[PDB]
């Protein structure tokens, strides 16, 4: 709220409106707080916002998801157990139990 | 009439598709209806053999 | 007039008669007209920010009597320029700067100001600005705003007829329509009762509103009916008779006065017996007591003795009730004149239905009709009624408004009052009650008369209106409370609540879209375009098909065959080629006045209902000498329609023939020979073709190419007349001529040209010189093109050799084959540039770092980038290629058992950063032309950043510097001229040094007072320099404003080549349109006796289907024209002489008879001549005007001196089998557009890309395109096929099971083809959002 | 889930859940206070109204999202829609294993394939050649494999030949009516972005060369392969489920060619000389000697099988044409002479094929067609048709027409002005009288253009079916149609206002010669009322397949 009172002003008192790092010195704090407390202050866009067409594309139609793994990616893992078993059973039984322990 | 005979179907997950969700979906939970599938539009939409 | 001097260069050959009156106006009109009337210093309520000012203010408190009022406005100069405000994606802006005075009446006033203070130009918003091509900069990109056809402000009368009731009968209702406010609806119905509604709300009885005027019943039946009056003298009932009144109407009893019976019971009153009446003057009859049985009684009627009310207005008398106000001592009984046919009992049943009876009822029933529920008061009823139609603010016509309602109301003013009053509804309802009556007509939605055209100006007026009434609300709360002299008029206004109100229309607006800009007509038939869709018009799904469809009063104004072919036809058109937007708003065309029998050169503008009555004749007529029409009648339209008219009747005729179409439909050649549906097609295609690499030049042409170019702001026009001082690739330096230059600072012109650069649809726009080093040129000539122009005209492709013939089925559909001769020839190659982004933000695990230090890559990768991280400048690139190293912090990776043992055995250490570093797209391939690096203020700008910092601050102070030096060598070369006269020593002055010149003075004359003159405005230049030297470093050393969390950006710019394959798209401007199928090798052309093969084959069977003729013709003339320039070209190669070519030349332009062109021998016989003969050695260009254009014998005619056959086909031979081809083969010059479709830019693959999160499906995140979409009807295709396998396999393991995927992968890989389905996560999802209602759903049994 | 530059975004669903908690909550603690009636009372009343919200928002205030205006969308809503159900409503979700792009010709193709662009090939079959790669050892392991086609190494291109060759791919079009719309071929590798689509097949499609897109699809497991091959494969289709004839007919350039091969002239090289059988025929022909169409007796041996199941052979002198004996040397076996001895139509040619089917079966039938669309096309290319402005005759006698039809119309006008004929009559008059004239118009050019090529043999004169261009293009069923010539050379039609009138002024002129200002004009509704109603007639035919698919 203390931040918007003095945009406000600033806003047509400065003719353009207050730099970033304008306000910064004008409130009390550390100064270069205003991205991090600015950016937390923001409220959620929704994320059934039609963007584009009028069509029932959405914007929470096009957010990809980022915690799966891909099957080119995902075959190479059981391939490679599979290598380090082969090349694992090339060794001693010692050599195979030492570096299967480590 | 093509689309008035259309309207009766056993499936109610049919019925659900092209019809009035709300209306299909009470009307249908209300009497604990039993989708058997056995049908094409159905088995569509739980995706298994046609 | 008689011919420049790039028409010197190349002259189109012209057919055609009709000698052209007018000549075409700036195309761009509407656009620049509107903006400049919108913003602009109008002392006066003319539409603009002056008015939408004056409307608003001045802005008073809530009876504080503290008042604030508005003084003057101004524009700053903008914070970047156009070029500026481009590359670093601000918007192209002013300041508004606006004098504010603040009143304070002092309390309890007499009015008078304790102290006032006027606040010096309060800053408000900064709103968007117009280039001088008519175009807006939102964000870095340029944006146009469609001009909008809306439905005009007045009074409307309409049918309803149909549909309604199925009764027929009709219905007739009035709707009134406001600027701005609220709606007031009119509508009979079956039962001929008068209903009203406000907006679409509920229906109400008309009267309600009179009444809530404060009329009562009294005076509504004075008001809307005639007074029938009854006389009770001597006893029994007499009565006046107006004469006219038995017309339509049957004797009801015995008719008789004047001691003579005119008419008898049962004997119809025709004119005869009215006749009698009129003329033997019979004013008073007997009639008896029970005729007025049904009379409804005029007025209110008590008895005077016992004060008690007889009967109430507008009752039905009755026998018994005549008694009992007969002996109160009545003599005279008021009743209504009520005719079924002339004069219906309408009104009078309207009030029987009325639910009120006084004001407080009505404004109470009107209340709570608009805002029901809630309990009605007296002031909350009143406040209602008088703010929808009769407050200023809440409601305005205007000036079109106010016009059309008083001008359809048969009144006098054409402007008035910007509200209504009570005059005003009532004058409405008894038009609307005269039409039902049978006199007058209902006019119809469709007339051009009724549809107003606004643009970006009236548009922008409305919207900053919207911003100064929210803003009118806080600055009387604020005034309130306010404290005397503390606050000024800055606390108070603020800018966010101004600037968003204009921001958010430029930004997102339907009527705000990207410019079409991959070519010039695709711009300026752009911005001539109108649209009835978005705000305050109809939508596709709202209106049918009588909107859509074309109407005669399109004729002029409207293109008919331009419009797109799509989900809304009609809805959207093209303006006219003449046409102009009236001075009230209309559209008016132009025309020529016809007196007595004589056609005037004298224009004239008619709007549509203007022309109406006039008749005007055609525009392809015959008038001769004096200009008298030469047959005794010509077609020509009057009312609606088109007849034969007599010789001299016509009052007026078309201007041109092109006026009826616009530039797209005016620049296909043969148009007239062109069905309509095809020439739609191709002025529809003709604006999507790309620029080339070779700017050609039509060889068949119109004309209109040649103002298209210039009107277009592509090329550059010579601001003054002279001789080039300088000519390079970058600049051009026009030295002025002295009667065109102003008499102070001298001057030279400076164009600086634009240079390779982005254009909107990534095609490339870039500017080149087409005049030559100390040329003399003349003000309004081409200096140099744009894109796509050649020489002054507009050149949107190439012409090309073509023929018509079934080769091998590769032309099959469409399809088109393509000798390797084009492509080798890369003429029909094309440049695109393409601007990709690096982004450096901030994440919550840290920042990301721009570094050169990449992990896990080779040498060859880091090769190509300095030690910044970014791409060299000039650096080839393909795909893979890393344009910007980026990389992101992702802690503590978490490895596996596996992974651990392979780092061990090659002791790797894996980063504790992630690389984002932008790489080139999977395909794409080009050179690196530029590239840019934004950082945000206080991080520190990297080493390549500094060096482009140091290396544009350079670059900046030698443009500066050239300015300077050329500029000031133009001054004192000036000076040198002035020195000479009055004091003339040539060799002696210019010795010692230029700038110890402005010493030496002159005798007493002016040319001491020009010395001064000079001397002032150097000293300017010398410090406008300086300053304009300061900002521009600035500019450059500025840190740029980011966007939240993003640190740093890099945009890397690439021009990729790209020339033709087989995929693109072809079309001619007939409306023929084809895909390159092959390319096939010279070898296999076809070609003629003389060897030449040739480059494109075309299917024959798509001319007949397709009605386009014109393209045949087209290629004929092509083929003439060719043939002239052949001829030409032998001719140059023999260089036989000035006196030879001229012949020949002279004879090509004349072709037999009777034709506008005329030509040469004024011209220099030498220099001049031999250069247009070696620009038209390529072909003869021919200038085929629209409807005017040329004819078989003309063209048969160029091909007798062209020495090619009259049948425009020859012999061809196959380049295979060398074997002649049976029968001859048209072939000739087509000229053909390559439109962008191109095949690798449509052209996806994938196999296994990114997935959505809501629901997981493949969706491309990489620009790696996500699938194909598996629709409903392809579902069906598979199910009428027995393949269930395909089906399942696609909706399950394809796409939407997260788990059948991967186990599907992992078996194509290792060579067993199954799937192991699972359930779908859609349908897994449903069973969730079912079940997180209140219903169970199971699966059951086993 | 979070997005770049630190912002959030959510579904609406926590915004109304959120507000079910809280003034749940609130209820609870106002029960713990002993509120007043009241309070809880407008409480539980807010709380049954959060809760609606959040089931099915709409059926009361519909409350709207934080600092937007947009009604926040609610469950009811998720899975309501357009229609219903999006899960398999209309549109119908991504797939994996496809891609797109311009569709080109490429008419050496058999009708069992098509044209696959290499990259597209490359990307789309990805998985398979990763597996094919290590199958045979060319990659150590499926990493190496992937690096191995990201390099695209010579080594990859041999390994998709041999994944291609045996294993069909889908392919589709936009507007899919029928099921013919998506068709299995198997794939051809080809240089280039454009997909190759066999010309017999772009009847089926409704596909045109002019821009329209093509989509492609991967038949992963065994019974796709197998689904696609014996049920969605081309040659598996031939024949229109609507009705039994063929949809495999050739369209336009082909049947040109086979027109223009079994036509005859008058009088041409080799006309009346005999020949031992076809070959020696074609050699007559291919060096020059004799022309493709002349009258000519050549020995042919045709073939019946109208014995039991058995071929019965027969050989004659038959007279015919050059062309007819060239073409005689496709047509298999048990079929008879007479079918390829007449002139070879687009309707005659369809039912050559259809015959053939329900004569032979189904192979003969597929080689057939592929011979035709090969043969069609060369031969087409060698008649080396084209049309001029001079292929288009105008009647001589036209001028005058309109002027014997313009006096009609002075005469019904002079009825007017002296009353003899009412104003409806008059209207109803001129149009009939106007009608009548296009007719004769038509009916002249039609005989002029149709027959006017008179020729000579041995004596003075005789005459032929034209041989003129754009006549054999409306003849043999390429393309064209008496409606369409006529507006070419004859006055094109009475064009009509738009309330559905006729304008009793017809166009008078063609596209051979100039329209004017006031004719293209009136034209011009004609045009936008036609592509207005095909569009809309298209959205209207669509709607009812819906609501037949729905009913059956
Ligand atoms: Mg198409």
């Amino acid at each position: 709220n203390k931040l918007n009172r003095i945009s406000r002003q600033m806003l047509q008192e400065m003719g353009r409106e207050p730099t970033p790092e304008e306000l910064a010195e004008r409130m009390l704090m550390p100064e270069d707080k205003i991205r991090k407390v600015l950016k937390i202050a923001k409220e959620p866009i929704s994320m059934e916002t039609p963007i584009g067409d009028d069509e029932d594309s959405h914007l929470g139609d096009f957010i990809e998801d980022t915690t799966l793994e891909l099957p080119l990616d995902s075959a190479t893992t059981e391939s490679l157990r599979a290598a380090t078993h082969d090349v694992l059973a090339g060794l001693t039984a010692r050599e195979a139990k030492v570096l299967r322990m480590r | 009439g093509i689309t008035k005979a259309s309207l009766a179907t056993e499936s109610f997950i049919s019925a659900a598709s092209f019809q009035e969700t709300t209306r299909v979906l009470t009307e249908a939970a209300v009497a604990g209806k039993r989708d058997e599938l056995r049908g094409l539009k159905e088995n569509v939409i739980v995706g298994r053999l046609i | 007039m008689v011919y420049s001097y790039t028409e010197k260069k190349r002259i189109r050959k012209d057919f055609g008669k009709r000698p052209q009156v007018l000549d075409v106006p700036y195309l761009l009109s509407i656009q620049l007209d509107s903006f400049q009337k919108f913003i602009e210093q109008d002392p006066e309520g003319q539409y603009g920010l002056e008015a939408a000012f004056r409307s608003v203010f001045p802005i008073q408190s809530y009876s504080g009597n503290s008042e604030l009022q508005y003084v003057s406005y101004r524009l700053g100069e903008p914070v970047f320029d156009v070029q500026e405000c481009q590359i670093r994606g601000v918007t192209y802006s002013a300041p508004l700067r606006v004098k504010l005075r603040l009143v304070i009446y002092e309390r309890e006033a007499p009015e008078g100001t304790v102290k006032d203070i006027k606040e010096q130009e309060v800053y408000m918003g900064e709103i968007p600005l117009m280039t001088d091509n008519g175009t807006f900069v939102i964000n870095g990109t340029e944006r146009v705003i469609v001009s909008q056809l809306h439905r005009s402000p007045g009074v409307f009368f309409d049918s309803d007829k149909g549909k309604t009731h199925s009764s027929g009968k009709v219905l007739y209702n009035a709707r009134i329509i406001p600027y701005r406010g609220s709606w007031l609806d009119f509508e009979f119905d079956p039962k001929d009762n008068l209903f009203v509604r406000i907006d679409r709300r509920r229906k109400l009885p008309a009267t309600i509103i009179l009444r809530a005027l404060n009329y009562t019943t009294e005076q509504i039946l004075d008001l809307f009916f005639e007074k029938v009056i009854f006389e009770i003298r001597d006893n029994k009932l007499q009565m006046e008779l107006v004469p006219e009144r038995l017309r339509g109407e049957t004797a009801s009893f015995d008719i008789e006065a004047n001691g003579k019976v005119y008419v008898e019971k049962g004997r119809r009153i025709t004119a005869r017996h009215i006749r009698q009446l009129e003329k033997d003057d019979v004013k008073l009859i007997e009639v008896p007591v029970e005729y007025i049985a049904g009379k409804v009684v005029a007025k209110d009627y008590i008895d005077e003795s016992t004060g008690e009310l007889i009967c109430a207005a507008n009752m039905e008398l009755s026998l018994d009730l005549l008694a009992k106000l007969s002996q109160s001592g009545h003599k005279r009984i008021e009743t209504l004149f009520t005719n079924d046919l002339d004069h219906g009992p309408y009104i009078s049943e309207t009030l029987r239905v009325d639910p009120t009876n006084d004001r407080l009822s009505a404004l109470v029933e009107i209340y709570r009709m608009m805002r029901p529920g809630e309990p009605p008061t007296r002031e909350a009823a009143e406040s209602l009624f008088e703010n929808l139609f009769f407050s200023e603010d809440r409601y305005d016509l205007s000036a079109v408004g106010r016009m059309k309602f008083n001008r359809s109301l048969l009144r006098e003013e054409i402007e008035g009052s910007g509200i209504l009053s009570k005059d005003d509804i009532i004058d409405v309802m008894k038009k609307l009650i005269d039409i039902r009556n049978g006199k007058g007509e209902v006019d119809d939605i469709d007339h051009l008369g009724n549809r107003r055209i606004r643009s970006v100006g009236e548009m922008a007026e409305n919207q900053f209106r919207v911003g100064l009434v929210r803003v009118e609300r806080a600055v009387k709360e604020r005034l309130s409370l306010g404290d005397l002299d503390t606050l000024m008029p800055q606390d108070m206004i603020n800018a966010k609540p101004i600037s968003a109100a204009v921001k958010e229309f430029f930004g997102s607006s339907q009527l705000s879209q990207f410019m079409d800009q991959n070519n010039p007509l695709s711009e300026i038939t752009h911005k001539r375009r109108i649209l009835a869709l978005g705000p305050g018009g109809l939508t596709r799904e709202r209106a049918g098909f009588e909107v859509r469809d074309v109407h005669p009063t399109h004729y002029g104004r409207v293109c008919p065959i331009e419009t797109p072919e799509g989900p809304n036809i009609g809805l959207i058109n093209s303006l006219s080629v003449y046409a102009q937007t009236n001075e009230y708003g209309f559209l008016e065309t132009p025309y020529r006045k016809v007196t007595d029998g004589v056609v005037t050169d004298e224009i004239h503008y008619l709007s549509a209902i203007e022309e109406g009555n006039y008749v005007i004749a055609q525009a392809n007529s015959n008038l001769d000498e004096e200009g008298h029409f030469v047959e005794d009648l010509v077609t020509c339209r009057s009312k609606g329609e088109s007849s034969l008219f007599s010789r001299d009747q016509v009052d007026y005729m078309d201007v041109s023939t092109q006026q009826v179409v616009s530039v797209g439909a005016s620049l296909i050649p043969f148009l007239e020979h062109d069905d309509a549906n095809r020439a739609l097609m191709g002025a529809n295609m003709q604006r999507q073709a790309v620029p080339t690499l070779r700017a050609d030049k039509p060889l068949v042409g119109t004309g209109m190419e040649r103002a298209v170019a210039v009107d277009s702001g592509v090329t550059a026009v010579a601001k003054r007349g002279g001789v080039v001082q300088y000519v390079d690739a970058s600049r051009i330096v026009i030295k002025v001529n002295e009667d065109e230059m102003y008499p102070g600072e001298a001057g030279i012109d400076i164009y600086n040209l634009t240079k390779y650069t982005r254009s909107n649809q990534n095609t490339c726009i870039n500017q080149m010189p087409c005049v030559s080093l100390g040329e003399p040129v003349e003000r309004g000539d081409v200096l140099a093109d744009g894109p796509s122009t050649d020489l002054g005209e507009l050149a949107l492709g190439q012409n090309m050799r073509v023929a018509f013939m079934p080769w091998n089925g590769y032309n099959f559909e469409d399809s088109i084959l393509v000798s390797e001769r084009v492509v080798q020839e890369d003429r029909f190659t094309t440049i695109h540039i393409q601007e990709l982004a690096c982004v450096s933000r901030d994440t919550k695990l840290g920042p990301e770092e721009i570094t050169a230090d990449i992990p896990n890559v080779g040498e060859a990768a880091l090769s190509k980038l300095d030690e910044s991280g970014i791409v060299y400048i000039g650096a080839e690139v393909t795909g893979g290629d890393i344009l910007v190293g980026k990389v992101t912090p992702k802690g503590e990776t978490q490895l596996t058992p596996e992974e651990k043992l392979l780092r061990a055995i090659f002791g790797e250490k894996a980063s504790d950063v992630k690389d984002s570093s932008l790489r080139v797209p999977n395909g794409v391939s080009g050179t690196v032309i530029d590239v840019q690096v934004f950082t945000r203020d206080g991080v520190e700008k990297d080493k390549r950043a500094l060096e482009i910092e140091e290396m544009q601050l350079k670059q900046a102070k030698k443009d500066l510097s050239e300015e300077l030096q050329i500029l000031e060598a133009g001054l004192f070369s000036r000076i040198r001229a002035v020195l000479v006269a009055g004091g003339v020593e040539a060799e002696k002055l210019d010795k010692l040094p230029r700038d110890r010149w402005l010493e030496l003075g002159l005798t007493d004359e002016e040319k001491q007072n020009q010395l001064e003159q000079l001397a002032e405005q150097y000293d300017e230049l010398k410090h406008e320099f300086e300053k304009k030297l300061e900002a521009k470093r600035r500019k450059i050393t500025q840190g740029d404003d980011l966007a939240p969390g993003v640190l740093k950006i890099v945009k890397v710019y690439l021009a990729v080549k790209r020339r033709i394959q087989p995929g693109d798209k072809m079309a001619g401007r007939h409306g023929n349109k084809g895909v390159i199928s092959k390319i096939n090798p010279i070898e296999d052309m076809p070609y003629d006796e003389n060897g030449t093969p040739v480059d494109i084959v075309l299917n024959p069977l798509g001319v007949p289907s397709r009605m386009n003729i014109g393209q045949i013709l087209e290629t004929h003339l092509g083929m003439a024209a060719k043939g002239i320039g052949d001829k030409i070209n032998a001719m140059l190669k023999q260089q036989q002489e000035v006196a030879k070519l001229r012949e020949f030349i002279q004879r090509a332009y004349d072709l037999g008879a009777d034709v506008r062109q005329k030509v040469d021998l004024s011209t220099f016989s030498d220099e001049e001549v031999m250069r247009l003969a070696e620009n038209l050695r390529k072909g003869m260009p021919i200038a085929t005007p629209v409807f005017d254009g040329a004819k078989e014998a003309e063209i048969k005619e160029l091909l007798k001196l062209g020495d090619l056959p009259t049948s425009g086909q020859i012999r061809l031979y196959d380049g295979r089998t060398g074997e002649q081809f049976e029968r001859p083969v048209t072939v000739g010059y087509m000229y053909m557009l390559k439109l962008n479709h191109l095949v690798d830019d449509k052209m996806h693959a994938r196999s296994t890309g990114s997935y959505s999160l809501v629901t997981q499906q493949p969706l491309g995140g990489k620009a790696q395109f996500g699938g194909q979409r598996f629709g409903e009807m392809e579902v069906w295709a598979l199910e009428a096929y027995g393949a269930a396998y395909t089906l399942q396999e696609m909706l399950t393991v394809k796409s939407d099971d997260v788990n059948g995927r991967t186990k599907m992968y992992k078996n194509i890989v290792d060579g067993n083809h199954q799937m192991e389905p699972g359930m779908p996560e859609s349908f897994n999802v449903l069973l969730k959002e079912i079940r997180s209602l209140g219903i169970n759903i199971e699966l059951e049994d086993e | 889930v979070p997005l770049d530059g630190g912002r959030f975004a959510t579904s609406d669903l926590n915004d109304l859940y959120r507000r079910v908690i809280n003034r749940n909550n609130r209820l609870k603690r106002l029960l713990d206070l002993a509120a007043p009636d009241i309070i809880v009372r407008n409480e539980k009343r807010m709380l049954q109204e959060a809760v609606d919200a959040l089931l099915d928002n709409g059926r009361r205030g519909r409350a709207i999202t934080g600092s937007n205006k947009r009604p926040l969308k609610s469950l009811a809503d998720m899975i309501k829609g357009k229609q219903g159900r999006f899960r398999q409503n209309l549109l119908g979700k991504r797939v994996d294993y496809s891609g797109r792009s311009v569709i080109t010709v490429g008419p050496y193709l058999r009708l069992h394939q098509c044209g696959l662009p290499k990259k597209m090939a490359l990307e789309l079959f990805k998985p398979f050649i990763y597996g094919k790669l290590e199958l045979r050892g060319l990659a150590t392991t499926i990493k190496a494999a992937k690096k191995m086609v990201e390099r695209e190494e010579a080594v990859v291109w041999d390994i998709l030949d041999e994944v291609i060759r045996e294993h069909p791919v889908l392919l589709n079009r936009a507007p899919t009516l029928h099921r013919l719309g998506i068709q299995a071929f198997e794939p051809v590798l080809i240089e280039g972005k454009a997909i190759q689509l066999h010309p017999l097949v772009c009847a089926a499609y409704n596909a045109d060369f002019d821009g329209d897109q093509m989509a492609v699809h991967v038949p992963l497991t065994l019974e796709a392969q197998l689904e696609a091959r014996a049920l969605m494969m081309s040659t598996n289709n031939i024949l229109s489920p609507a009705n039994g004839e063929p949809i495999i007919v050739p369209s336009q350039d082909v049947v040109l060619g086979l027109y223009y091969m079994t036509r005859d002239c008058v009088n041409a090289k080799g006309e009346g000389m005999v020949l031992t059988g076809p070959k020696e025929a074609e050699r007559l022909y291919r060096s020059g000697l004799a022309s493709l169409h002349a009258r000519v007796k050549v020995r042919i041996t045709e073939y019946e099988k109208d014995a039991n199941g058995e071929l019965v052979a027969k050989t004659s002198l038959k007279d015919t044409t050059v062309g007819r004996a060239i073409l005689w040397m496709i047509v298999p076996k048990g079929l008879p002479y007479s079918i390829v001895n007449q002139a070879l139509g687009k309707k005659a040619i369809s039912k050559m094929l259809n015959t053939c089917y329900r004569i032979l079966g189904l192979k003969p039938t597929v080689i057939f067609a592929d011979q035709i669309m090969y043969t069609g096309f060369a031969y087409a290319a060698r008649s080396g048709a084209s049309v001029g402005i001079d292929d288009m005759v105008i009647p001589e006698k036209k001028h005058e027409i309109i002027s014997e039809a313009e006096a009609e119309v002075a005469e019904i006008q002079e009825q007017f002005q002296s009353g003899l004929v009412t104003a409806g009559e008059r209207y109803n008059k001129v149009i009939d009288i106007w009608a009548a004239a296009n007719d004769r118009v038509s009916k002249a050019m039609m005989d002029n253009l149709q027959t006017e090529t008179v020729i000579n043999r041995d004596g003075q004169e005789e005459k032929q079916v034209s041989f003129n261009s754009i006549y054999m293009m409306a003849d043999s069923g390429a393309r064209g149609s008496a409606a369409q010539i006529r507006q070419l050379a004859g006055m094109r039609g009475l064009m009509a206002k738009p309330d559905g009138s006729i304008i009793e002024t017809p166009i008078t002129a063609n596209f051979r010669e100039g329209l004017n200002v006031l004719q293209y004009f009136i034209s011009t509704h004609g045009a936008r009322k036609g592509l207005a109603d095909t569009a809309l007639k298209t959205a209207n035919s669509g709607y009812l397949t819906r609501r037949l698919v729905d009913v059956a």
